[PDB]
């Protein structure tokens, strides 16, 4: 599960969302206090990862993005701020066995915003997959392409990534593998 | 890995020496022959030397039937 | 070291020290593809069963093949010429053989080998359109057919509607594969004689090749009119 | 009443018919022939030979690969132009000099039959050649549309 | 028929006897072939004109 | 004769006999090809309602 | 035809009309388009709608 | 590229691929075009995978030319870098040709995903 | 209006309705079988067998423009037919790329797409949009939701055009709504208890009937307009008005009809309103209504004669006594019949052959024997009468009309 704030689009009101990775392609949207299904994201192929970005709009109005890959490298993105429907469809470049993704150098799950209008567009996004391989993403200039281009594919660890995290300023990532 | 070339090249003098054997042998034919006839009585019949002319060489071996 | 004929002229078994079948030459002296060669003062050319196919329906026995040393026959599938260099062969220095192909990938070979025989004359467009080459030639004496494509039945009805005469032959070799895997040879095979005389072929035999090809057969029909 | 046009390299022939057009487009049943029938309902109208000139044979040859509107069907309509006769195309594509100007084009079912009568007799009576320099000139044009086609 | 042969054959495409008689006793195959007369490989000097 | 009707019916009715190494098909007519389709495969016919009623829908 | 409950959402665009028979009906307010929902085998007795509008709290004759 | 003759499509792909990373790890493919031509003259390759991303597809469409004299299925992915990703190697590979073996614990993928293959021939 | 019967083991599993706009209707039909039949209206016998070229046909569509026509068979393959030709010739076009597991539904979004159905629980889509450079090989793929404890099959597919979404229903009961760019699931309802055979849509697509094996028919709505700028589904109603299953379901509405027409295991057809399904009545039709008679009496020797498939019965007043049958099995299919006034001579008759037998009451039983006539024999017939004891009426199929045991003048009517 990874937990998220989501807007209520029509008064200005957050409550957090837990989000449950599940077993045909499904992301199981709930709420945080009362466990009511709000939504939920089907992707095609085999769930892997998934991870949260947020975009602010305007004065204390943001908007939640569902970012889930399959295990062959295709990614799907769910706006879920308004029903859970697809804004953006993409495939990553190389990356055959796909464990991990991750969004940073904004607010992230890890690095979350203590006050609405502290929250942030991340800029990087980091595809980490089971050869050791990751894959580097500038969502600055990568939310167009739809068949975007890393800026580097990184190769230095050899086996299976299982965690990579960025630093909140958005200036590491730390590759890991268990 | 010299001694694995020596195997292999034995194995592959093996195999050429097989398939252009094999090329030059000639194999009995067993297929599954069918004739198409008209009404009933044709097939009835023994199909009376339609293309095998003598009953005793030239029936059932089909590499060569002959026409006298 | 004997030479005794077949059914069919133009069609040898050289006996001896290995009882193998055997075509003449139209080509002088050499071989074309390896094939090897027999002289008994007069040059012979072995066919393959395996190599090619219609030699396995020789092989497993055609009475009424239609080509024959008289005539001029249509090959829509050769693609190369392992099988029409023995058809031209067989046909001799009085016909001609239409070897018409559409992948022009191994119409190179085709073409090299018509450069060789005067009896080849090539055609290098789909089977499925005629009309492409009417203006070449017209009324073969038996169309053949190895053709590994779904509409068997329709190409070589449109090719012996356009260019085959009234009592010729047609002969087909039919590939089960590529018409329909996952069910056996003996429905497809039937489900295609249906198919083909529902056109004006009457279907003489068929047979099914069995320890040269996998799930095959050659189908020999006269063109009604 | 009626013309056919019907090719066999850059030389295509005209052919006109010894029956009516509506006889030649309703029947076709009646030739069945050996020799006698065919060369009794033919009549070498035009042929417009051309040799074995590379360039107009690889031109008809092209012009026959498609659409048969080339400047010997033009030559066609001009040398059959009496009445606004009847034609019997060989391929329904040729549609434009099928009907272009003045000249009642038909094309269908039986067409094919009269096309097998005169393919299977065109060099008895059609021209003044013989089989084994129709074959000769067939193959030529073969090589050279071949060799074009196929790049060397 | 060139083209389809893989780059190893390509190398020692000049000198089969000495590579056949260093596969059929267990010894070290040649390098060089008729790849040899090469101006690259002339170039080269030492090991790494087998490289 | 009550035990061999069946089989005096489908021996005088069915068709293609052996001889020897060959087999002496019959073709069909034009009547039948020509008045009807061709009868249904049994065996996706007997797969679609077989699966239509599986035991795991419990029909009655 | 006899209506026991009844409830509207924080938008008045849907309404719940709680039939005495056991049914339910979401009414669109807008437009007057009706939605069943056939659970309760006696009376309803009592409908909320959640703050939101998507989930429906209802209770009748049954404990449930 | 057009004249690259059976592609994949993402599910096919996908189990083609997982197919190659298992046999990496069981020491059963022969990852190169060179290797895959040798694999293709001794006859011990149970089908080739090609790669239609390599900028001349001409030092790849010559072992077609003889899968199709040994009739051996070949197939082709989009991506030489995915392609290197599951052979588990660092570069892009290029072709790879799944060996032979009859002992094999991945038997049954193996042939799974060449009934598939040449099931699109 | 019509009937075109068919014979023994013969079946019908899908049709399709084609009309470019100034030619004629042609209505093609697969059965169990590798061929697709097209039909001539006015005989009502196949005018066409077009085998197609892959295997047993589970499924047939029409392309939107109606010049191509989808064929999904057994083996995985879906083979495209060229239609517009004119009526009566069919030609190949193309295999699209194959699968492993049996298409068993189809459907087109325009002249560009083809989505299909299969039997793994998935639903491919393939590009027919000829001169591209993906034509034919399939797009993408979808996976449902599969059952736990057995396979599951995609039965119905349909698109859906105001929106850009592809309605699909499977045998676990889950009617799911995929959008089609992206390809990928908007919602999925768990709708019905077992499979969902059939489901149609409407022309505008603010509603969604679907109905299988469990014998309700659902209807999905997206009326309201916070629905259509929502693109969001609503699982509306649900009726249970069949009695076994429903197969079949279709929808029509125009200016002055506005109706879905549903069938199943039981024989009747249902007629249901489009847009006031819930609200409004319906009509079970009955199972037979005999246009066609089976049975007819006669007055002499107290006695009737009835034929179903292929076999004549006969019994006479008293109770009542079974007095002979006919079941001609040399037949393959029976149409109309008619016996002779003294019930002598019975003719049955069929739009390929007819058959006369002579009958004499030997007491319990009767014996029946052929009475050979060649014309008879060759003649199609769809009426006999008896103007006499000896001489009938025939009128054929191409619309003649003899006179035997010889020909009527008849007019010509305007077109």
């Amino acid at each position: 599960f990874k937990v998220a704030h989501l807007q209520n689009s029509q008064t200005n009101s957050v409550h957090g969302i837990v989000l449950l990775q599940g077993n045909n392609g499904w992301i199981n949207i709930l709420h945080s206090t009362s466990g009511l299904w709000l939504m939920g994201c089907k992707i095609e192929g085999v769930i892997t990862d998934f991870c949260i970005d947020y975009q602010p709009i305007s004065r204390g109005k943001f908007r939640t993005i569902l970012i889930a890959v399959n295990a062959y490298g295709e990614v799907w993105e769910f706006d879920l701020n308004k029903n859970g429907h697809v804004i953006r469809r993409w495939k990553d470049q190389g990356g055959v066995g796909i464990t991990k993704i991750q969004v940073g150098g904004g607010t992230t799950t890890t690095c979350p915003a203590l006050q609405i209008s502290k929250i942030k567009q991340n800029r990087w996004l980091a595809v980490g997959s089971e050869s050791g391989f990751v894959n580097l993403y500038d969502r600055n200039n990568a939310m167009t392409s739809s068949t975007p281009t890393p800026v580097a594919a990184l190769d230095q660890l050899t086996t299976t990534i299982s965690n990579l995290q960025f630093s909140p300023d958005g200036q590491i990532l730390c590759m890991a593998s268990r | 890995t010299q001694d694995s070339n020596y195997v292999r090249t034995l194995r592959q003098i093996e195999l050429k020496k097989l398939e252009k054997g094999a090329k030059q042998l000639m194999f009995k034919s067993s297929g599954n022959h069918t004739i198409f006839v008209d009404s009933r009585e044709k097939m009835n019949e023994f199909t009376p030397e339609k293309f095998f002319n003598t009953t005793s060489e030239m029936v059932n071996r089909s590499e060569n039937r002959l026409t006298k | 070291v004997v030479i005794e004929p077949h059914r069919h002229a133009g069609v040898y078994i050289a006996r001896g020290k290995e009882d193998l079948l055997v075509t003449k030459n139209m080509a002088p002296g050499e071989s074309v593809y390896g094939e090897k060669r027999i002289s008994v003062k007069v040059e012979y050319r072995v066919w393959n069963p395996f190599r090619s196919k219609l030699a396995a329906g020789i092989m497993g026995g055609l009475d009424e093949l239609f080509i024959a040393p008289g005539k001029k026959v249509l090959y829509l599938g050769a693609a190369s010429g392992t099988s029409v260099s023995h058809v031209s062969d067989v046909v001799g220095p009085e016909g001609v053989v239409y070897a018409v192909e559409f992948s022009h990938r191994p119409g190179r070979e085709l073409i090299s080998m018509a450069k060789k025989r005067p009896n080849i004359i090539p055609i290098i467009e789909d089977a499925r359109h005629p009309q492409k080459y009417r203006m070449l030639i017209g009324m073969v004496d038996c169309v053949f057919a190895d053709v590994a494509q779904p509409d068997q039945a329709r190409i070589i009805a449109l090719n012996s509607h356009m260019f085959l005469k009234d009592q010729g032959g047609v002969v087909i070799s039919i590939k089960a594969n590529c018409i329909d895997s996952t069910v056996d040879a003996e429905t497809v095979f039937a489900r295609e004689v249906q198919k083909l005389r529902e056109e004006r072929i009457k279907p003489l035999e068929q047979l099914t090749l069995e320890p040269y090809e996998r799930d095959h057969c050659i189908v020999v029909g006269r063109y009604m009119r | 009443y009626v013309l056919t046009e019907t090719s066999a390299g850059y030389a295509l022939l005209k052919a006109s018919d010894k029956k009516i057009y509506k006889s030649s487009s309703l029947i076709q049943d009646l030739d069945s022939s050996d020799k006698v029938l065919k060369e009794f309902k033919i009549a070498a109208f035009s042929k417009f030979n051309s040799a074995a000139n590379a360039l107009e044979e690889a031109n008809s040859i092209i012009e026959g690969k498609v659409s048969s509107q080339l400047e010997k069907l033009l030559e066609e309509i001009k040398k059959d132009k009496k009445s606004t006769l009847i034609v019997s195309e060989t391929k329904l594509a040729n549609a434009i000099n099928k009907l272009g100007l003045n000249f009642n084009v038909v094309s269908d079912a039986v067409t094919l039959d009269i096309y097998r009568a005169i393919k299977e007799y065109l060099p008895e009576l059609l021209p003044g050649m013989s089989d084994n320099d129709l074959s000769k000139m067939s193959l030529g044009l073969a090589h050279s549309i071949g060799r074009h086609k196929l790049k060397f | 028929s060139l083209a389809k042969s893989p780059a190893s054959t390509i190398q020692i495409l000049g000198a089969e006897k000495a590579l056949f008689r260093a596969l059929k006793t267990k010894h070290d195959t040649p390098k060089y072939g008729l790849l040899y007369h090469a101006s690259l490989v002339g170039q080269a000097t030492g090991k790494n004109k087998g490289k | 004769i009550k035990t061999k009707k069946r089989k005096t019916l489908k021996n005088l009715r069915k068709d293609s006999v052996k001889r020897g190494k060959f087999r002496v098909q019959l073709l069909s007519t034009t009547q039948d090809s020509k008045t009807l389709p061709p009868k249904k495969e049994s065996s996706i016919i007997r797969s679609k309602d077989r699966w239509l009623n599986r035991k795991a829908l419990n029909k009655g | 035809r006899y209506v026991s409950s009844m409830a509207i959402d924080n938008m008045g665009q849907q309404l719940a009309v709680g039939f005495a028979s056991g049914v339910i009906s979401i009414v669109s307010l807008a437009d007057l388009q009706i939605r069943l929902l056939k659970w309760h085998i006696d009376s309803v007795l009592s409908l909320s709608f959640s703050h939101d509008g998507s989930y429906l709290l209802s209770g009748g004759w049954e404990k449930v | 590229n057009p004249k690259a003759f059976p592609l994949a499509d993402a599910a096919l792909t996908q189990q083609i691929l997982d197919v190659v990373q298992q046999a990496a790890n069981l020491r059963q493919l022969k990852k190169g075009a060179n290797e895959a031509t040798k694999t293709l003259n001794r006859g011990i390759s149970e089908f080739i995978i090609m790669a239609a991303d390599c900028e001349p597809i001409e030092i790849l469409l010559h072992l077609p030319l003889l899968c199709e004299d040994k009739n051996v299925p070949y197939v082709f992915v989009p991506s030489r870098v995915a392609l290197g990703r599951a052979c588990g190697v660092s570069r892009p590979v290029i072709a790879a040709s799944i060996t032979t073996n009859d002992a094999s614990a991945i038997k049954t993928q193996i042939y799974a995903v060449k009934d598939k293959i040449e099931t699109l021939l | 209006e019509m009937v075109i019967e068919g014979g023994k083991d013969r079946s019908i599993e899908g049709l399709c309705w084609s009309n470019v706009n100034g030619e004629s209707l042609r209505l093609f039909s697969i059965g169990g079988s590798t061929v697709v039949t097209e039909w001539d209206l006015a005989t009502g016998l196949p005018l066409r067998n077009y085998d197609c070229n892959s295997g047993v046909i589970w499924s047939i569509s029409i392309n939107d423009s109606q010049d191509k026509l989808s064929v999904g068979c057994d083996n995985g393959t879906v083979v495209l037919i060229d239609i517009s030709g004119g009526p009566g010739v069919l030609e190949h076009d193309t295999i699209l790329m194959r699968q492993e597991a049996r298409v068993l539904t189809l459907a087109w979004k325009k002249d560009d797409f083809v989505i299909g159905g299969c039997s793994d629980g998935r639903i491919r889509i393939w590009s027919a949009q000829k001169n591209d450079e993906n034509m034919g090989r399939l797009l993408h793929t979808m996976k449902v939701d599969k059952a736990k404890k057995e396979s599951t099959l995609v039965w119905s597919v349909i698109y859906l055009p105001r929106t850009d979404q592809i309605a699909s229903g499977d045998s676990t009961g889950s009617i799911k709504f995929w959008d089609f760019q992206f390809a990928t699931l908007n919602q999925s309802f768990k709708a019905h208890d077992a499979d969902v055979l059939c489901l149609t849509t409407d022309t505008d697509n603010n509603y969604v009937f679907s109905a299988g094996v469990d014998r309700k028919i659902f209807q999905f709505s997206q009326n309201t307009n916070k629905s259509q700028k929502n693109n969001r589904w609503v699982n509306s109603s649900n009726r249970l008005l069949h009695g076994n299953d429903i197969r079949a379901i279709c929808a029509y509405q125009s200016k002055g009809a506005d109706f879905l027409v549903s069938g199943g295991v039981e024989k009747t057809l249902v007629i249901n309103s489009l847009t006031s399904f819930s609200n409004g009545n319906y009509r079970k039709m009955p199972t037979v209504e005999p246009y066609s008679k089976n049975v007819l009496v006669n007055k002499e020797q107290r006695l009737v004669v009835s034929w179903s498939e292929s076999t004549v019965k006969i019994w006479t007043m008293g109770n009542y006594k079974l007095v002979c049958k006919l079941t001609l099995k040399d037949d393959q299919n029976i149409s109309t019949c008619s016996l002779s006034p003294d019930g002598q001579v019975l003719v049955v008759g069929r739009p390929s052959t007819t058959k006369v037998f002579h009958l004499q009451p030997v007491g319990n039983k009767l014996k029946v024997t052929k009475l050979d006539n060649d014309l008879l024999l060759r003649t199609s017939t769809k009426l006999v009468k008896f103007i006499d004891n000896s001489k009938i009426v025939i009128c054929s199929c191409e619309d003649d009309v003899f006179i035997v045991d010889q020909e009527v003048e008849l007019l010509e009517v305007t077109s």
